């Protein structure tokens, strides 16, 4: 469901 | 789901049993001869404590109705500790006392509502009698004495607190921090404090104090509500690097966005904490700016057409330390330039001139006081990391105690103030006999604290209570030395505010329970 | 699945028990000496309330048949609160009374249908007697008095409501919002309100009021039904950026599409809310346009050959605030140009001229009234965010009460209006003895509210009821002061509409239950 | 899996119990003094209804054998409602009556087969006696009266139906739709109706009527069976855009393909509904073409070498509205050019000339009648969306009632026609005593409806039944006014067809159960 | 088991 | 079953 | 000895059940198409009778409260036969009827005393109407 | 375990 930015931030 | 519904007497006995488990567990710790309570842990060695608050936190009952009873007094009792930094245990035993007798009167067929009116009338009378008994604590000499007594006879702490209040006023912001090593330090820096706590626990990184503590954090000031945490990404990534924590001060941070913050800071990537902006309406936009100037940050408002995605580290404010509470936020040592800060103060002071109202005037003064007043920082002495942390604790408590004493004075502790105050209301009457019973129920309850303290000492409550009531003024029973005398001279006292809050909060939940006729909870299935 | 089917008497006792749990739980809160009900929570401290509606919401029984009983009266009783903003609890205790006696008569072998006819005849008579007893509330002086009484004696609120109604008429749209800080503000802006609620809860972001509240939202007007949420994507993405909420006003938003909106707005990405277009047929296409002109938006209809995929933010309307109800939508401060809005009004006014019918004429007048009338906005005063939110609540309630009082007047509260009205129908008769019993069942029930109020006070219902019945007019029993006198003069009253709806709705579900012979529910397996 | 097998008497009592739960639950609603049945819901408030059909749908028993009993009569009883638009409840109580006594005779040792022969003989006699009692309804005056009575005394509805039948004949297609607002509208448009229902529920988007309703749908005519839904993709994608629903009319749509359609239309992407092509053999290929010409579409047959993948929107037919039933499909307002349609009619009319057979002739006439006759569209009046939907319902029912009355006339309702008809067969005899018992069982059962209606009124069945039997013609008991007189004059009647179907269908399932010796069902494990 | 077309049609 | 747009919109 | 004391509704339903067994047993013999009742004997062959009085004599219930119900109507009903040489069975079914409905009214919340006054008033009226209907002999 | 051809044929 969630995604991850290159820097590791987990978010919707 | 399907509920289990209980009524009248069945509902009442359940509640009584619930608070009996709570109060009985907590009151064993009351007084200088208080007993130890052993609290189990999922992993490790049990906790051995005499801290009534710690015990209360652990109480949860299997029977849903009995549990509701415990959670209720457990809840308002804690309101006391929040209001005066002490008194939950007292509030708890006071609640058990009022509820126990109050419920008896009800089962005897007396009117619940009249019983409540009587309890309340007696409490109001008692609080006035309490103010009368109260001794002021206005000069630094007194401030120091109280602080010393609170710090367990450590004149050092007393001195520190007195010096700190002398620097920023007895209504000024004061914080305590670990020292640089041996010898205390008192400094006043650019800082501020507003009434807004963390937007959710989890942010809490200091469970002992249930507080959020950030070091050298950036501060994002956003005059809007945050829903889509996407807006943040560009800024959060920036804060991610630089490896500094971030304090979000927005109009509000909604569910999902907040969730994201908690999860991510909990994974090590970016440390964040959010709290609502102080105040509401127009005085909100103003205060948001004060913080900006104070921390050298730039407010990001949609009105002017600014966007969060386009916000850089340079827009963020900065401070050496921020501390977030269950309902308080304090910024310590803001980077804002003194030129800008001091200039800002000037602008607000003219506002006070052009002020065409008293209200508008009072609100403007509050703001300058914050911005101009600064923050007193007490850095606890040392000599070994252990002693340093232990002293820091005594200082923190002594501080809360002194703050309360400065607001409303002190009265004879050891529970004698309450019993003394009640001994004077022997003729207080209501409108009918039920109300009279309510009054007697409350007055009788006011003896619970002293009696319990005496019981813990292994003495006879009836006798000590009887003797203390026989005298007057602040004549009481020193549970420590187990000798009678003047409670204040013997240095056994409580801030009038803590005794007052304990009683009022106890009387509150007790009154509510006595007038409860139906309880609803989920089926144990 | 396999069902469990119950009949006649077995079915009836089950329902009776179900409503007894409901009514018994709720009625303890009735009156100024109402008791507290404790409602448990999955996480946190129990809720202590005297709000009958809150209690009712929590009631669900384990026995499926008994549960159906509770859910039925629970349902129509709520219809009362919806119709007059009050009376559910009353309706609930009234229903328990009618059902209890009505079922006794049935078990005694009396004809259910005749019993119901009698109850109904008595109710019709009672409603007329109620109108007679009713005191008008037509001038602002009265409007203010009522509002003040509703706001708990706050003349300020009474004044505000009176000023607001004076601005837009007593049948005009009035909304309340948090103020900018201290001192109220009354403004009339371009706005409108139609009878269409949210297309599903979940959109609700203000559970306290069970309402949807959007700030500075865009407004999509689509004269079609939306199935494939794909059509939306291009527009939603646009609304995604800009970070503004979106109100969807379509002919309808179907299941899957609606599901998507709920999910996504719940994840922070794009805040949406949808409601059906007002009216039906041709007057629908017209009204859809009015909203467009009012909000400066463009209606997107397939007829002209427009597509949603090709819709840009510029096609969307705009307003400062929209509030959606269980069955109402109100747009506040539309962006539409006054030139376009006022010109639109002109066009409709000629329509009224060229009108070759009274109906078509009435419909056109309704539209201009909306478009031309605007919306009165009350911004509640302040001095601390807490007091501000608390006053806003009292104003909102006082508003509903005043609105109802303006429609049908007021009558003696404290349950005396009902008992007074019944005392006059002592000779009302039906076509047979069963019907006569029905009449007596209803008249007897009309005493339930007063009797319950008196019981909560710890007094004797039989005596107070006996005394109130002995007098006449609005002579009643003030449960607060526990003294008799004129209920209206003592300022204890209910909007005639609330008492009427409570009675009619109670009588309705009671009549249905008394005439129920079979119940079907799933097997507990 | 392992089965549980029951025999003779054990099997029979189980069935009896099952239908007793069904019939007993349903018959409480019978008649003007019918009682309410409360049907539970998984989410929301229970349903309170007096609709025997609604109750029947909810009946499912825990005991597998008892359940089979209920499901059997439940099944054929519904066949009645399908055949005459009414009578399921009647059929159900008639079935309980025949079965109850028939089984008693069996247990007494009488021959099941002879018992069945007797019941059947009595039923045949009864249906003839029913035709004799029947009053014609051939002129518009009568058509209107019946419709009015069906619409609950709304002369408007009666008038509408009469006008509609006058336009397209009393055997012509007539549909009802929501109106454009206040005032009805009657229009005859190009349309058609064939005997083919939806290829599966799920397509149903109007559960209240258990019907599929598409607006402005495309129509794909494929003279083949569809297995691989891939063939469709190119076309479905086309229909996907354009945002219009699609009606698939193929030789058949197989499992997987059908599954795909349901799923996808249920996800919002493309709305589809499929039904088999009308008729079979050669008259199928012809009729498929008629629909094509009528809707301006192109038939896609493999014979000519056409492929579905190469089918574009231009090949698809088109209509303003299509309505699909459990076993009927009606196309409303086809786009086909009047030039092509009318020309097509010409071709079929020559076929009738060159017709060398009566059958081939009757089939051709049927086709032109459909193509040339069109469809009468009644648009229900209005004034509020609620009343409009409620009137639309009464019209729809009144229509079914009138249609049936036009086919076989009317007879005295309130259950008197059946009891009257039976009173005349007092001398009917069979070949042996068992058969005679069967006859008496049936005749006795024919009294069930009236008796039940009287019981619901709280009167004595034996007496009313006795009195109605005493008279003759259409002399009966008006349950509403509870007075005797001529049932037809009092306007209490049922279409002879509904009474006939109810009886024959009841007699059918009853005969089957009475001659059942073994039951097989899965083990409750 | 099933696939999805660009326009979202779920199928075998 | 569902898909996600670049901006994060979850849909069929 | 220790007693078992029952009140109001509980007491009433017991009595009702008791007279129901009595009346139901006896009334089957009433009329020219009366049915047979079989009364068992300690020694010998059962007694087959259509004599309501014989049946009444044999009725004794296990439940003490239900039994008191039966014994009471059984007692005053016999007073009838003593006074006119006939009518016990009739008195018994009449008692079951009045009691059955009378008790329903009571459970419905009606005043027992007023119910009794009404029954009595109706009976007095009925007896007069009966004298009028009477043919001399 | 199994694979799918472009035309949808499921196979080992």
């Amino acid at each position: 469901s969630w995604m991850t930015t290159p820097w590791g931030f987990l978010h919707p | 789901a399907a509920k289990d519904v209980k009524f009248g007497n069945d509902a009442r006995v359940k509640m009584l049993r619930g608070v009996n488990v709570l109060a009985d567990a907590v009151k064993v710790t009351l007084g200088p001869k208080g007993r130890n309570v052993v609290l189990d842990k999922s992993f490790g060695a049990p906790t051995i404590t005499k801290d009534g608050v710690s015990v209360a936190r652990e109480i949860e009952l299997e029977d849903k109705f009995e549990n509701m009873g415990a959670q209720m007094v457990k809840e308002v009792a804690s309101k006391a500790n929040d209001a005066a930094g002490d008194g939950t245990t007292t509030a708890t035993v006071l609640a058990q006392a009022i509820i126990t007798e109050g419920l008896k009167a009800v089962a005897a067929g007396m009117n619940p509502m009249d019983l409540k009116r009587g309890i309340d009338k007696a409490v109001t009378a008692a609080v006035e009698e309490l103010k009368a008994l109260s001794v002021p604590c206005s000069d630094s000499k007194a401030i120091a004495q109280v602080g010393t007594i609170s710090a367990n006879s450590d004149e050092t702490v007393g001195k520190l607190i007195a010096e700190a209040m002398d620097k920023v006023g007895k209504e000024g912001v004061i914080t305590v921090e670990d020292g640089t090593g041996l010898q205390d330090e008192l400094d006043v820096v650019e800082g501020m404090q507003f009434d807004r706590g963390y937007l959710s626990p989890y942010f809490i990184n200091k469970p002992e104090t249930g507080a959020v503590e950030l070091e050298s954090p950036f501060i994002l000031l956003a005059d809007k509500k945050i829903s889509n945490i996407r807006e943040m990404l560009p800024v959060l990534e920036a804060v991610a690097k630089a490896g500094k924590p971030l304090l979000i001060i927005a109009e509000d941070v909604e569910g999902e966005a907040l969730a994201t913050l908690v999860v991510n800071t909990m994974r090590g990537i970016v440390k964040v904490a959010a709290v609502k902006a102080p105040g509401f309406g127009d005085r909100r936009k103003a205060m948001l700016q004060d913080i900006a100037t104070l921390t050298g940050g730039t407010v990001i408002s949609e009105e002017i057409g600014m966007e969060l995605e386009k916000a850089t580290l340079e827009d963020l404010g900065q401070a050496k330390r921020v501390v977030i509470n269950k309902d308080t936020t304090t910024i310590i040592d803001g980077v804002g330039e003194e030129a800008a800060i001091q200039g800002r103060v000037a602008q607000i002071r003219q506002q006070i001139e052009e002020a065409t109202s008293d209200y508008d005037r009072e609100k403007l003064q509050e703001r300058v006081a914050k911005l101009a007043g600064g923050v007193a920082v007490i850095k606890v002495g040392a000599a070994t990391e252990v002693e340093m942390k232990e002293k820091k604790a005594r200082v923190e408590d002594a501080l809360h105690a002194t703050r309360a004493a400065v607001e409303e004075g002190v009265v004879a502790g050891g529970g004698v103030a309450l019993i003394r105050v009640a001994s004077k209301l022997a003729d207080l009457r209501g409108q009918n006999e039920d109300q009279n019973v309510g009054i007697k129920v409350a007055l009788r309850a006011m003896e619970a604290p002293l009696r319990q303290i005496v019981l813990n000492c292994g003495e006879e409550p009836s006798v000590v209570a009887n003797t203390v009531k026989g005298g007057d003024g602040n004549y009481g029973y020193n549970a420590a030395t187990e000798e009678y005398g003047n409670m204040i001279d013997m240095g056994i006292l409580d801030p009038t505010k803590v005794t007052r809050s304990a009683l009022q909060y106890a009387a509150s939940v007790a009154g509510l329970m006595i007038t409860t006729e139906c309880m609803v909870t989920d089926l144990p299935k």
